[PDB]
Formats: C-alpha cells, structure tokens, sequence
C-alpha cells in the first residue's frame, strides 16, 4: 500500500507547494468584504474579475496591488494546506505500522 | 431614484484647470473607459493621472468635487462618475 | 419597411466637427468596410476612433448620430448604418 | 477637533527660499507621497533633500515650519502634512 500511494501524495505534496493549482483553483472563493474597492453594488461584475485577474489580466488601474495582496494570503494558505497534509500522512503510516503491529499475528 | 449628472466640463487649453462637480441625490471617476479617481475622506489616483488630480466630496451638498490643475491634450476624453453610472461629459484640450 | 437615411456627408477640412444622422423608419456602425462603433445606452467603438468619436442614438427621433472630432484627410471614406445595410455617405476631407 | 491645514506656498523661482506653515488644532512631512523630513524637538531628514531643509515646531503656536533652502525645479511638488492626513499646497519653481 505505501509503494501504492507514495506516488499520488508526492503529486499532491509538489502541487500544494507550487501553489499555482491552489491559485488557479480558489481564486474564485477569495473574500471581498474586507476590501471597500471591490463592492460592486452590481453583484455581477465582482464575479467576472474576480476571475478574470488572476490568469493574465493585469490591468495596472490602481488594482494590481490589490490583488497582489490576495495572491499571497492564497500562496500562504496553500503553503500550510500541503504542510498539513503530509504530517497527516506521516501520522497516518504511523498509526498503520502500528496495526501492523498489533493486528499482525506473526512474531 | 439617485441620478448622477456631470457638470463643470468644455474646452480648456493646456496650463489651463478645471472642476468637475457631480451630484448624487464611496465615490468613482472615469474617463474614456479608464479608472481616474476614488473616494470613501480617504482618497487614491490613478498612477498615468497621478501628481495632477484631486478629488473631493462634501456630505451637505451631496456632491463630489474634482480639482484639475496644469491640463495636457493628452488627457483629452469624456469623464464618467460611477459609485449606477453617469451621464458623463466630454472635455477636450488643445 | 424600415429603411436607413444617412445625412449629414460633404467636405470638411481637418479638425473639423461633423455630424451624421442616420434615421430609422441595436445599431452598427461601418466605414470603406470596417466596423466603426456600436450601440444598444452603451457604446463601443474601435482602438482606431477610441475617444474621437461619438454615438448617441434617441427613441423620440428614431435617429442615430455620430460625432466626428479631430478629423483629418487619413480617415476619409464612406460610413455606412446597420441594424440591413445602410446606403451611407462619402465624406472628404481635405 | 484637530485638523491640519497648509500654508506658505506659491511659486518660487530656482535658489530662492520658502517657508511652509501648518496649521494644527512630533510632524512628518511629504511630498508627492515621497517622505522629507520628521520632527519631535530632535529632526530626521533625507539624504535627496539633506542639508537643503530644515524643519522647525513651536508648542505656544502649536504650528509646524519647514525652512526650505535653495529650492530647484527638480522638487516642484505639493507638499502634505502628517502627523491624519492634510490637504497641502502646490509649489511650482521655474
């Protein structure tokens, strides 16, 4: 089982420390109560960019630092989620040799 | 049932400066469209109209003022107000 | 039964105002033939006319206008209205 | 209850002297928003504008003034107040 899964957590483990797939996959979930900017009392173009702006729309209209700001508080938490993960494992294949330890009935 | 209209617009030569006022029964300016200015007394200006705008809003009056100094034809364009969106009036400069 | 009358065509030296007002009896605008502006009150128009000029369309007159500021020789041609293709008008400028 | 006003600008021309006076009701100045100088009555100043401004505070006036000393046109800029931000002036060399 570890030679199984040691593959698909070594992905997941460089994908989270990349950070470009946690970037590009929860832009679209970030927080905009905190910023006054972004109201968008229209309730419909605060979606569009703020979809648009993370994969190559720039537009350095007094918006990009903004912005910035998101990119990095995602980077951190993408940081900690892989960090997370892999003591999980760790714990996990501990507990595991554990029961292969205790359920095992060979000597 | 708020309606914006832009008043204090024309045709001012370069050296020249001008005020637009809007009145509105956290601000945006826009010219054309580009992002000009915003407001909250807290203020921010656009980095290709910086070091030459100024804005500024009064509650009593519900209106926002807009103070334009040293004008250039390179800004030659209509101006839009947003908070909804402006009529908007055109001001040229030669 | 809905037909598209342009006015408004002659010679105009450059840097001058002109006005086209096309009538009706969603609308495109077209110059020879490339696309100029369009309209719906929202307006577009081309990198090439960006901020020179100007459509404004009004129900009361069932007409279309379009503004042309900063006119020079290089853009002379013939505008054309779209919904149908307008019959349209040559302007020279000189 | 506190606010902050400037006075004491205008247009001066190149290796002249001016003098900025604030209003209040330890003051940093900026210009723009670059940082020049800082006060307590111990000063800190910049190495772009050292040895060229000196800045100076009063308790019984309770104003802040800013000697600045052979102004060039390099540094025409509108200087603010912090200390709450102020409204500044404009300053203009030739």
């Amino acid at each position: 089982t570890g030679r199984a899964v040691i593959a698909p957590l070594t992905w997941l483990a460089v994908t989270l420390l990349t950070g470009t797939y946690y970037e590009c996959a929860a832009s679209e979930f970030a927080s905009v109560d905190h910023y006054p900017m972004f109201d968008n009392v229209s309730a419909s173009k605060r979606e569009e960019i703020l979809a648009g702006f993370p994969c190559c729309r720039s537009a350095p209209s007094d918006v990009i630092l903004v912005r910035d700001e998101i990119a990095l508080l995602h980077r951190y938490q993408s940081q900690m989620l892989g960090w997370i993960l892999i003591t999980l494992a760790t714990i996990a294949a501990l507990v595991s040799c554990c029961v292969a330890k205790c359920c095992s009935p060979l000597t | 049932q708020v309606q914006l209209v832009e008043s204090g617009g024309g045709l001012v030569q370069a050296g020249g400066s001008l005020r637009l006022s809007c009145a509105a029964s956290h601000m945006r300016w826009y010219r054309q469209r580009e992002w000009v200015a915003a407001i909250y007394a807290g203020t921010h200006y656009a980095d290709s109209v910086k070091g030459r705008f100024t804005i500024s809003r009064d509650n009593a009056k519900n209106t926002v003022y807009l103070q334009m100094n040293s004008l250039k034809p390179e800004d030659t364009a209509v101006y839009y107000c947003f908070v909804y969106i402006g009529q908007g009036t055109q001001v040229t400069v030669s």
